[PDB]
């Protein structure tokens, strides 16, 4: 659906300017309960918490074919240099900033010591801070050739803990979705700072839920007082 | 029925039955009193309360059909002749029409399509400018009226990057008045609204009977002459 076929619909679910008693709004308030819809729907999607799907982020078709357009993978071979780790073997990468989640995240190795293993992809592991003592010396669950310690940091930034030299780093995460702006917003307004016309980039399969999901948000914006 | 008619049955209903007859009236007074009944009629019959029915411009086909003949659509001129001084950054000023009585629908033909213009109030305008968004909805504009001299003056309020291409106006026409004789005289020319001439009723003559004995009534009022006459029969005025 486009962004007219979305006005059209929110106006004829809420049936504005009909006879019974109705709720109209203005394109902006359309915009803003679209765009809460689809980041509340996607985000229980992610977390597998939505009573109706009830499955996480591909765990099946369904899911795969409503959230394929937010998955962006990045590639990255820069260090941030000054910052204060928990080991001496700790790089930090920055984050593309419009990361949601990190979904497959792995790390590519350049040393001379892992002879005729060089340039091995290594599965980064994010590990919690609890377990971080007690896995840098695991050599089973610990890093080494084939696993590196991701520990998220502050100013959106991953401490890779490694063995070996770390050269490359790989994501495929969630995106922040476009917002659904369905006016060129005046001057000052805008969502997720877009004040222009703004299309959903997700498939229309999961359009019309997100439709739904604005009404309901409607009703309950005019109807939590009353 | 035409205005010899008007006069003739204004005199039946008057003064040729009574018993103790009253001096008759001059065509200048029967003309005025017709006049001054027509605007009465078209006020009570507007609006609701002001009739014993309840019933408004629409509510019946009676009500209908007693101002189809009283309705005109317009333009509005955009007033940019002159400068001025609009009480919003971005509203533009039109003029509507010199003859207009009351206004029923108004639309306005943009670039984006046709939207049609709600009247807002001045307590809607401060509720809704302190909104976020300070724009319509989707398919309307909203209006204010701004500073009029000899005609109104209008303030058209569109959503942002609109352009108005057209500004249309049904309205209710201003009746002209009802004259039986030509008013010139050589101790001086008389007008009802501004017009000496011969003048029929312009409207239908479903109500032609209406606005007689709406005359009648008023005239027997100024007879007798009292305050209580005239506080009684001044509350339709309206």
């Amino acid at each position: 659906m486009t962004n007219k076929e979305f006005s059209d619909g929110f106006s004829t679910l809420l049936n504005s300017f009909g006879i019974t008693p109705n709720i109209t709004l203005d394109e902006y308030e359309k915009s803003t309960f679209l765009t809460n819809a689809q980041e509340q729907l996607i985000i229980d999607i992610y977390s597998g918490r939505n009573i109706i799907y009830g499955k996480s982020f591909e765990q099946t078709e369904e899911i795969r074919r409503y959230l394929s357009n937010l998955v962006e993978t990045y590639e990255t071979s820069t260090k941030v240099t000054g910052k204060l780790g928990l080991s001496k073997d700790s790089v930090f990468f920055e984050i593309p900033q419009d990361t949601w989640f990190i979904t497959y995240e792995v790390a590519f190795l350049k040393d001379s010591r892992l002879g005729c293993l060089d340039g091995i992809e290594a599965s980064v592991v994010p590990l919690p801070q609890d377990d971080l003592y007690r896995a840098k010396d695991n050599p089973f669950r610990g890093p080494s050739k084939d696993r590196v310690l991701r520990l998220d940091i502050k100013s959106d930034l991953a401490e890779l803990i490694s063995k070996y030299n770390v050269d490359k780093y790989l994501m495929r995460y969630i995106s922040q979705p476009t917002p659904i702006i369905l006016v060129d917003l005046p001057d000052g307004l805008s969502i997720n700072g877009v004040s222009t016309e703004s299309e959903c980039e997700l498939n229309p399969v999961v359009h019309r839920a997100i439709l739904e999901r604005a009404v309901q948000l409607a009703i309950i914006s005019k109807t939590q007082l009353t | 029925m035409n205005v010899n008619e008007f006069s003739n049955e204004f005199d039946v209903l008057y003064n040729n039955i009574m018993s103790n007859a009253a001096p008759g009236l001059n065509e200048y007074e029967k003309s005025v009193l017709l006049t001054k009944a027509q605007e009465e009629i078209v006020k009570n019959y507007f609006e609701p309360a002001g009739n014993k029915y309840g019933k408004g411009l629409d509510d019946s086909p009676k009500r209908q059909i007693d101002f189809s003949e009283l309705i005109k659509v317009g333009e509005g001129v955009l007033n940019t002749s002159a400068p001025t001084i609009t009480f919003d950054k971005r509203a533009k000023v039109y003029d509507l029409p010199a003859d207009l009585f009351l206004v029923i629908n108004e639309a306005v033909d943009t670039n984006a399509g046709t939207k049609q213009i709600v009247p807002i109030s001045y307590s809607d305008y401060t509720r809704l400018m302190s909104r976020p968004y300070k724009e319509p909805v989707k398919y309307q504009a909203w209006r204010i009226i701004t500073t009029s001299i000899n005609n109104i003056s209008v303030e058209l309020i569109v959503n942002s990057n609109e352009t108005i291409t057209d500004y249309k106006v049904r309205y209710i026409r201003r009746p002209a008045p009802i004259i039986t004789t030509n008013l010139s005289s050589e101790y001086g020319d008389v007008t009802i609204n501004g017009v000496s001439t011969v003048s029929e009723c312009e409207l239908n003559p479903i109500i032609h009977s209406e606005i007689l004995q709406r005359a009648v009534e008023l005239a027997k009022a100024a007879y007798q002459g009292d305050l209580q006459a005239s506080v009684e029969l001044g509350q339709r005025s309206e």
